[PDB]
This record gives structure tokens, C-alpha cells and sequence, in this order.
């Protein structure tokens, strides 16, 4: 999975 | 709300204990509590509350994903069939996880984001708000589901054009917006070249304005600026 | 039980998708849905009961542990007063930490251990018996705390005297029961000479008896023998 | 801590 904050 | 009763500092102060101790459903629950008091957040308070949820609602995810493998893979030719309990319980969690998200987007429309005037807060709401669209998003199969992600968009879109008037490129509210909707685009929207594109723009624009920072301020964006660059080479 | 109106299966079929999921509260709420019904448990069911409040009732204990040090700190020589909030919070986790215990209690008593004839059932149950006593044990302070440490200590006691007579050295829960109980003279019952030698003798009569083993049983009893070993090396 | 099974 991408990141994400 | 079972927290009525308690003060809302102590309702704080437990939140970061049930932090330090991982208990992030408690953690949540506490923030919960402390936002229908009805005052609103400091950043350290709205940074809690978004750890909690993160934290509770990144669990269901992760557990939905577990469980939407299984039972994709049961409906695979040549599977033998198992019955209704893996649908069952990937609806259970599901529905659990759809319960958080409209915890979250209750918190915020009643009432945060109304009250919300200042860029580092508006702007951190409406974050939010895009995220927990985006996480029901990423369950949707009924009438409704262009609808819930035509409202992470609109969400995440309100906040960026606050943001691009308001704060400097390295602000790391602005850019954690700009990771988010970048995924969005690439995930929910299936507009990858938007994803990419967001990303590699606000990478840039980011890097063009580190100069201005302190040791300290150079520090929160360029953590930032690395998980765009880690998507970018993810997409890329 | 909320789990009444489900089939034993299915019980136990989900049991087995939330500890996939790592969703380890829904997966005891689905195995003491299972023991209710009544039945006997089978060697794999026995695991999926433990495995499910093991992994629940351990991030209680470690959140415990937090929670109780941060309070012991606050409660020395120079330290502001914080208020009630941190011994609150302590009592909320210890409560429900009590709780998991007393409902795991309850489902050996009515009716796990009085059914079970068969040594590798009833040492697995008066094992888990004495195991959720001793976690009563660890945060106990009242009138009955000598008598809680004494309900460990005697359940241990009799699963270690039916295991000595029924399972060979090399058993996996034999292993497994005399770990615990040496844990429990260690930490609970301020006996680490008892503890010590226990482990010792316990793992040099299995060394022994590895010989009469295959591979697959060779792995798993020195898999618990390395526990052993490892204790030993803290305590020596 | 110590180890258990
Ligand atoms: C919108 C957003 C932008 C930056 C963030 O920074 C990191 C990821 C370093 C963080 O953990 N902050 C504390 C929680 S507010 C988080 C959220
Ligand atoms: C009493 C006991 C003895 C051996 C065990 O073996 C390990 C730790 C390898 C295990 O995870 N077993 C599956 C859960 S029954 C567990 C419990
Ligand atoms: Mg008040
Ligand atoms: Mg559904
Ligand atoms: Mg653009
Ligand atoms: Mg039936
Ligand atoms: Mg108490
Ligand atoms: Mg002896």
C-alpha cells in the first residue's frame, strides 16, 4: 500500500 | 456519551496515556469525549484525535483487506465452498470499520469543521474529512458509492485550495493533504497520472521553500517530502 | 450469549478468520461462542481458545504494565500531582484485564475441566486455569490476593502431577505447563530457586527423551525447551 | 519479561 499521514 | 461525566483535561490527559499504553480504541473514545464537549481543539488535541481514529479505523482496514482476499479467492473457479461465513464476517468488520468512519465525519460536521477558521485547523479537518470518505470509499459497492467519493474529493479539494492560499508549500498539514488526495487519485479516483502529478508538483514546490526553515521545521517537512517520494517511485 | 444463534462451525470457522485478520477479541468472542455449545473441544479447537485470550488478555497485561509505571512515577519523591486520572485509567484497564480473566475462569469451570478425561485435555485446561489466575495474581493488592496466587499454584500443581504421570518428558503442553509454572514461582510466588530448578529439570528429562521423537515432534519440544533455556539464561 | 506459552 502507498503512504498516507 | 459515556465520557459526559468526565472533565475534558481529564479526558486529555487520557488520551495521551492510552497512547503511551497503545490502546488506541480507548484513545479514541477519550478524543471523542473531549471534542462533543463542544470546545474547540488546539493543534496537540486535533493531532490526538487524528492519531486515535487513524490508528483504530488503519486496524479495520487492514483486517478488511485480510478478509476481501479470502473471499475473493473463495469465488475463484475450482474453489470449494466454504458457505456464507467468510462474506459474514468480512460484512461484520466492515460494517464496524463504516461505524468508525461515521463516527469521525459525525465529529467533524457536528460541529469542528464550522467552527474551524483559522488554515491549521480548517484545512486539518477537511483532511480528515476526505480520509474517512476515502476509507468508506474503499468498501463501497451500492447506489451511493460515486457519491461517498465525490465527497472525499470535494473534501480534500476544499482543503487544498485553502491550503495553497494559506500556508507555504512546506507547511506538513499541507503536504500529508496533498500525500493523501495524491493517493486518493491513484486508489479511489483511478487517476493515476493526477496522483503522480500531485505528488511530483508538491514535492517541487516543497523543495523550493525548505530554505526558509529551521533545523526543526526542515526536519517535519522533508519526512513529509519522503513518503511522496516513496509513492512517486511506488507509481513510477 | 450473542453467539447463540450461530452454528459451532461457522463459530469455529471464523474463529480461524479473525486470527488471520489478527482480529484476536472477535476471535475469543467466537471460541467462547463455541465452548458454549456445550461440546467436548478438540486439540485444535483447544489452541484457537488459547491462542484467541492469550493474544487478547497480553495486550491488557502490557497495557497494565505501562499504565502501572507511569502511576509508580508519579507516586515518588518530587513529582507533580497529576491528579486521579492516571490511577483511573489504571483501575479501567485493570478491570477489564479482570474481566477477560473471570470469563475464561468461568468457561473451564462450567464445564471445560470437569469433562475432560483425557491427560492432553486436562492438562490443557488446568494449564490455562492456573495461567489466568496467575495474570489475576499479577495485579492483585486485596484480601483474597494470597488466595488468588494459591488458585494458580494449585491448578498448575495438579496438571503438572497428572502430566508427569501420562505424558512423556518431550509432551508439548507438558513443556509448556512447566514453563508457565516456573514463571509463576519467579514472579508471582517469589520462589526463583523453585523456578529455576524446575525449568532445569524439566529440560534436561526432555533432552533425554528427544531420541524417541520424529522430526516434526523434535521441533516442536525443543521449540518450547529454547523457552526454557532462554528463562534460565535470564535468571542465572 | 520472561517467556510463556
Ligand atoms: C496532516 C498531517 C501532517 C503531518 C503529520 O505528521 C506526522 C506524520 C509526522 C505525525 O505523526 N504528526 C502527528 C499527528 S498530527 C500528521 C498529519
Ligand atoms: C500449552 C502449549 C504448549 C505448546 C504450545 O506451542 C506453541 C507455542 C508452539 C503454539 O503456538 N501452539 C499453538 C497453540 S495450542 C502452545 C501451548
Ligand atoms: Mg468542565
Ligand atoms: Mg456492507
Ligand atoms: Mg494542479
Ligand atoms: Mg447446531
Ligand atoms: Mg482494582
Ligand atoms: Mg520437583
Amino acid at each position: 500500500f502507498p503512504a498516507t499521514v | 456519551g459515556a465520557m459526559g461525566s468526565m472533565e475534558r483535561a481529564s479526558l486529555i490527559q487520557k488520551a495521551k496515556l492510552a497512547e503511551q499504553a497503545e490502546r488506541y480504541e480507548d484513545m479514541a473514545a477519550f478524543m471523542k469525549g473531549a471534542v462533543e464537549k463542544g470546545e474547540e481543539l488546539s493543534n496537540e488535541e486535533r493531532c490526538l484525535l487524528s492519531v486515535a481514529y487513524k490508528n483504530v479505523v488503519g486496524g479495520q482496514r487492514a483486517a478488511w483487506r485480510v478478509l476481501s482476499s479470502i473471499e475473493q479467492k473463495s469465488n475463484e473457479e475450482g474453489s470449494e465452498e466454504k458457505g456464507p461465513e467468510v462474506r459474514e464476517y468480512r460484512e461484520k468488520v466492515e460494517t464496524e470499520l463504516q461505524g468508525v468512519c461515521d463516527t469521525v465525519l459525525g465529529l467533524l460536521d457536528s460541529h469542528l469543521i464550522k467552527e474551524a477558521g483559522d488554515a491549521e485547523s480548517r484545512v486539518f479537518y477537511l483532511k480528515m474529512k476526505g480520509d474517512y470518505y476515502r476509507y468508506l470509499a474503499e468498501v463501497a459497492t451500492g447506489d451511493d458509492k460515486k457519491r461517498i467519493i465525490d465527497s472525499a474529493r470535494s473534501a480534500y479539494q476544499e482543503a487544498m485550495d485553502i491550503s495553497k492560499k494559506e500556508m507555504p508549500p512546506t507547511n506538513p498539514i499541507r503536504l500529508g493533504l496533498a500525500l493523501n488526495f495524491s493517493v486518493f487519485h491513484y486508489e479511489i479516483a483511478n487517476s493515476p497520472e493526477e496522483a503522480i502529478s500531485l505528488a511530483k508538483t508538491t514535492f517541487d514546490e516543497a523543495m523550493a521553500d525548505l530554505h526558509t526553515l529551521s533545523e526543526d521545521s526542515y526536519k517535519d517537512s522533508t519526512l513529509i517530502m519522503q513518503l511522496l517520494r516513496d509513492n512517486l517511485t511506488l507509481w513510477t
